[PDB]
């Protein structure tokens, strides 16, 4: 909608993939409304008449493509298309049985990941439910993995209308937390009681925060808990709200510093003139992130790489 | 003040005029030129053999608008390329058996004809040769040699030869295969080659499903053969050609055998007799014949009528309105000119098929004039 | 829109002026709604929130242009834009005071047209209200022209919101209809009691039907009436309804039969192949109009010329 | 680059870039250099933002080009120059194409 | 020179005829420059009434 705001800037050549993501977003109900603008003026609204019906969501996606395909495919120099996307990642369902199973496989590929190791005389870890003949904790058979805390699969009752919804069911664990040869009784492992449903709910499972252990108490631990689904949005933006996407008639310059051949910062400066504030704000957010632990919307971890985005003013003279 | 145009249209044509009458006329001319830019086909190869193949490829095992059959065939009718006399009555056979009438050299089956046989019958290694895949040789050994018959047999096909010592016995062999089931038959004289070609399209008209057989009789004999009498049984007969082709003696003979009075369609020459076939109501309805075929008449050489022989089955089955064959090499007769004029509706013809090469351009132009093309 | 239906077909080069007629249609209030379709699919609805307000009609016109301008300006081969236009020609008003005055002058250019001539002993015409001392009809002072019967000018409460609306005010005529020297009293002239406003009513003033006299009785008259503004639909379609506008990627071929060089109907057939029914229906509508006076959308009087429209299938081979 | 094989195609390339949005256009002959210069100031007069395009046409041809016809569409045209610069044939051609009677300013 | 065999297959596979309009959807893509497919050949395809890209 407005230059400089938080949101995505898609280049013309990738308009199809970006529109496909919005279409998928309408189909899976992540998106309740898309207000479309050609240049600065609003031209149409895309919204399913009833979110509970598949056909209405597909109709909304086809209308979206039909509306914007010539405008995007024939986008001239200086032209652009803005999408204001009312979303509610919590209403996202997985409307394709193939996509739902693709997420169940995503979750199943975690099953063998260890959350807590087996306890030792030296180290705190997993111990047995009952103490030995001498009143001491004995080590558990196996480590605590994700297969032990929850099972995955699509929910029953699913259809393209209501959706398939990938579902977590908390398991059961008899094993506890402690040191081997210690007399204090093992601590109960608290399993996920919330965040049990995930339809790709307009967001991606944050595996750094999802199914993670929280030990409380220190030299004498007193509580251990495991989180359910904790997501991170397709965007850095909140679980529900409005996102601005803009397609522009610009060529995408992918500058990977880890590459063998990339445009040197010198030749980049020689070919284009950059906004000083765009550079210095990005640089300051990098410095803060580097020297302190501070994360920012200007600098982001995307596909295993820290990214900054620049839209130069124009080409340099000569 | 306008209509919604197709998206694929190359132009928006807006026709304006001060006077509604000048507009009326422009739109009327536009209608006329638009409708008229479309209708006259030639079917010919460098040889008579190729002309017959061109005819088979266009009308048998073909998706063409006037094709006799669209699927692979089970029957071929083969004729000696030089011997018009032997294959003379083979057209109605070809019509009823849904079979192309091909021409072959006497001694060696032409490679082009062999290729068309395999193509039109769809002959294969994975398919069983049941007792129904057939090739009819219309003629004796001096028209289609034994070598050629054995070459067709070598391909793996049943080969039946419809022949006798002469044109007469050969004609009955062919007429017997057609079958006389509508209580109706055609008769022509031994020298009436052109007459047989004139009626061939008609005989080739499936009438209540069946073609009508043509029998050649000794036109100067006192009586027709016992074979002809037996074949003809108790049926209605139409004689084609004058008394110099089929004498009055032979007409009586047919009358006596059948117990029914035979009809006679004829003129003073071949082109006149051709005209008469068109004029006859049983064969064609006045102001309802739109489809026409043209072939050489045999005036310069008799054997050049093979183009008509191969075309006649097609002409008989053409669309849902049977076509005649106008016999004309260099010139149309006055009678043909009149016949076409009375046969064609006031609105003109819808199909004109030239068969073979050596038909003069005057003839085609004249046919186009008569049919308003 | 559906191929062959009644409606306007605009070519690409003229998209701006055609869209201007729809924008004028929205501004002038002829058009209550425009449903826009890109190729076969519906993409947006244009409609003023309140027809009473100018800004709402201008907003609708701008949105219309913004929506269709790239689609139309970049229209490829086989592409098109369809407008389903809900109209009510009766609500069309003149939004510019300069254009309203331009229509007032159009009506004023008729002021001197004689409708009824002065009466004679031989021929019926205009006579006086009161008979002479002997009880006989005496001829009227002046002939009845359009200046007598009605005056023109823009309405008092006119504004850009409600519209300037050229208004006719029925005059007063004391004079009657009869023969001079006759004893029977002259017949009263019925002046316009309907069609008193012309807002440019989604139409153009039909001067053949507007302010026209209708004498009733033939050789022996019994009643005389004068019509108010009688309009003709700029398209023959009814004064209320829905018309389809379609822009296409085709070249405009103007064929004026009165011109010195025009494409002969022969060369036109040689260059393109035409739908036989498109031709025959146009021809039938021409014959019917010529013989019985029956009007049709297919053939129309536009700028002092009868016109027909053809959309050929494609070009002819060779 | 607004150009073509000749002065005519070059003129349309330029006229196309100007855009015909006021339902009005100017036309001059190939040799009407001075005529184009005479009207250039007028064409250059903006009305509601837009200038008016000028098109060069083959003044001795029987018809104007299809490109000229397409570009001109259904607009009012003013021809600049006499019959030796833009023939009567060409005026008629423009009339037929546009459906509107073109004007002529000449000496 | 466009080979007569190829011209015939073009008319056959696209169904091009005298009585039928060649609408703007009939297209021929020449994959290559003038040293692969000459201008003469492109014009022969255009002459039959086809869009040639």
């Amino acid at each position: 909608a407005t230059t400089g705001t938080q949101g995505y800037t898609v280049v013309k050549n990738d308009w199809k993939k970006a529109v496909k993501q919005l279409q998928d977003g309408l189909k899976d109900n992540s998106i309740g409304k898309i207000t479309v603008s050609f240049n600065d003026g609003v031209v149409g609204e895309v919204a399913p008449k009833s979110a509970n019906k598949k056909a209405d969501r597909d109709a909304a996606a086809e209308k979206l493509y039909n509306l914007v395909n010539t405008q995007l495919d024939k986008l001239g120099d200086g032209d652009y298309v803005d999408f204001s996307v009312d979303y509610n990642l919590e209403n996202k369902i997985i409307t394709n049985q193939a996509d739902a199973e693709a997420i169940v496989t995503k979750l199943n590929s975690l099953n063998e990941k260890t959350l807590i190791d087996i306890a030792t005389k030296d180290t705190f870890g997993m111990v047995s439910k009952t103490q030995d003949s001498e009143g001491k904790n004995v080590a558990a058979t196996k480590a605590l993995k994700v297969k032990d805390v929850a099972t995955f699969g699509l929910k029953s009752g699913g259809s393209e209308d209501t959706g398939y919804v990938v579902e977590m069911k908390a398991g059961a664990v008899e094993d506890k937390y402690g040191k081997v040869g210690d007399s204090t009784a093992g601590i109960a492992i608290n399993l996920p009681s919330t965040g049990l449903e995930y339809a790709g709910k307009g967001t991606t499972i944050d595996f750094n925060k999802t199914l993670k252990v929280d030990v409380t108490g220190g030299s004498t631990p007193s509580a251990v808990a495991v989180s359910g689904f904790v997501t991170k949005d397709d965007t850095d933006l909140a679980k529900s709200g409005t996102i601005n996407v803009r397609v522009i008639n610009a060529k995408e310059e992918s500058i990977d510093i880890d590459a063998s051949s990339y445009t040197s910062a010198e030749n980049l400066a020689k070919r284009y003139v950059f906004d000083p504030d765009e550079i210095s704000e990005a640089y300051k957010a990098i410095v803060a992130l580097q020297n302190d632990g501070i994360e920012s919307n200007l600098v982001q971890l995307v596909n295993g790489k820290y990214q900054v985005i620049f839209y130069p003013e124009g080409k340099r003279l000569e | 003040n306008d209509t919604i145009a197709s998206q694929d249209t190359p132009a928006k044509v807006v026709i304006k005029a001060n006077k509604l009458k000048d507009l009326k006329d422009y739109v009327d001319d536009l209608k006329t030129y638009n409708n008229t830019y479309s209708n006259v086909v030639t079917v010919a190869g460098e040889d008579r053999i190729e002309t017959a193949i061109e005819l088979s490829s266009k009308y048998y095992n073909s998706d063409d608008k006037n094709a006799i059959t669209d699927k692979a065939v089970n029957d071929i009718v083969l004729v000696g390329s030089t011997s018009i006399v032997d294959g003379l009555v083979a057209s109605p056979l070809a019509s009823e058996k849904t079979a192309p009438l091909l021409l072959t050299s006497k001694d060696k089956l032409d490679s082009s004809v062999k290729s068309e046989i395999k193509r039109v019958m769809n002959l294969k290694s994975d398919t069983g040769i049941n007792t129904s895949k057939k090739v009819y040789l219309a003629g004796g050994v001096n028209s289609i040699s034994k070598d050629v018959e054995n070459e067709l047999k070598n391909m793996g096909l049943k080969v039946t030869r419809l022949s006798g010592e002469d044109r007469y016995e050969t004609s009955l062999a062919i007429a017997d295969e057609i079958g006389l089931d509508n209580d109706k038959a055609f008769v022509v004289g031994g020298t009436g080659l052109a007459d047989a070609m004139s009626i061939a399209p008609v005989a080739s008209q499936l009438k209540d499903g069946d073609a009508t057989p043509i029998v050649v009789v000794d036109g100067k004999a006192k009586e027709i053969s016992d074979d002809a009498k037996s074949f003809l049984g108790t049926s209605d007969v139409d004689i084609i050609g004058g008394k110099n082709s089929v004498s009055k003696e032979i007409e009586e003979s047919i009358d006596s055998a059948t117990g029914k009075t035979p009809d006679r369609i004829s003129g003073d020459d071949r082109q006149a007799t051709n005209a008469e076939v068109l004029k006859e109501d049983d064969y064609f309805t006045d102001g309802e014949v739109v489809n026409y075929f043209v072939a050489k008449d045999g005036s310069t050489k008799e054997d050049q009528l093979v183009d008509a022989l191969a075309a006649a089955p097609i002409a008989g089955r053409f669309k849902e309105s049977p076509a005649p064959i106008i016999l004309a090499t260099d010139t149309l007769s006055s009678d043909q000119n009149v016949a076409v004029s009375k046969a064609v509706p006031k609105d003109g013809g819808t199909n004109l098929v030239q068969v073979g090469k050596g038909i003069a351009s005057s003839v085609i132009n004249k046919m186009k004039d008569l049919l308003d093309m």
